[PDB]
DNA sequence: CCCCCCCGTGCGCGCTGAGGTGCGGTGTGAAATACA
């Protein structure tokens, strides 16, 4: 129940790619038996906002990552 | 008397290493009163000391004792916290009709509520072996060293 | 030399930290009570 760290959790979201709002939300909601984030997380009145960014968040890193790369290290 | 003097007070040093002035402070007043207190105790048998938290831990809201020696003298440490409040002379009194020495070996002193070392001391007396815990450590020490989130 | 009308109410949820004030956990004695 310590600070919800809201890097922490885009950083568990683009680590298992999950993009979505509602995968995002509910896969992490049901890892609160081990990541003391996730019942920090659970703990706040305001998860709904905090679900909109970071989806918006993975969205721009995966963005990015894919067009970083050239063509031929595309193929 | 034998409120706290210098010679239990060395080798109180000599076994455990910190002080009995950085655990508690000061009264050479035999009437001013207070219901935690502290003690180290000399020549005892660690049959009534074992039965020492047995016979204590009736009546105190939290009780810690730890053992020696060093084959040069025994220094049975104790930490006593009381329901209600008893004197020096009262809990001395108590206390030499349960050790079975003389008033000498008695440390009798108020804890230090501010103070590092002052829960240090028995937080790490806390994981020893011999050492005989009751219920809730007293807001002192379960101040200084805890009352941390026990899971953030 | 004294009375014939002006006058319709209160605030971003939530913090939180320096600030200082006090009766007490504890500060712990010279005075003060009574002893012999």
């Amino acid at each position: 129940t310590e600070k919800f760290d809201f890097g922490t959790m885009v950083q568990w979201a683009y680590d298992h790619k999950y993009a979505e709002e509602s995968k995002i939300a509910y896969e992490y909601a049901l890892a609160a038996g081990s990541d003391s984030n996730a019942r920090a997380f659970l703990a706040t009145n305001s998860q709904a906002k905090h679900v909109k960014d970071c989806a918006t968040m993975v969205r721009h890193y995966l963005r990015a990552e894919t067009q970083a790369l050239s063509m031929p290290a595309y193929i | 008397g034998s409120r706290a003097t210098v010679f239990k007070l060395g080798l109180f040093k000599s076994l455990f290493l910190c002080s009995f002035h950085d655990i508690t402070r000061l009264f050479k007043n035999d009437k001013t009163t207070n219901q935690q207190w502290v003690l180290a105790v000399f020549g005892l048998a660690e049959v009534f000391f074992e039965a020492s938290f047995e016979l204590l831990k009736k009546q105190c809201s939290f009780l810690q004792m730890q053992k020696r020696s060093h084959e040069g003298g025994t220094c049975a440490v104790y930490l006593i916290c009381f329901n209600t409040a008893k004197s020096r002379e009262t809990v001395r009194n108590l206390m030499a009709n349960m050790l079975n020495v003389r008033e000498e070996c008695l440390m009798l002193q108020p804890p230090k509520i501010r103070g590092l070392s002052a829960a240090l001391f028995w937080f790490k007396s806390s994981l020893s072996p011999a050492t005989l815990k009751h219920g809730a450590l007293p807001e002192w020490i379960r101040a200084q060293t805890t009352l941390n989130a026990a899971a953030a």
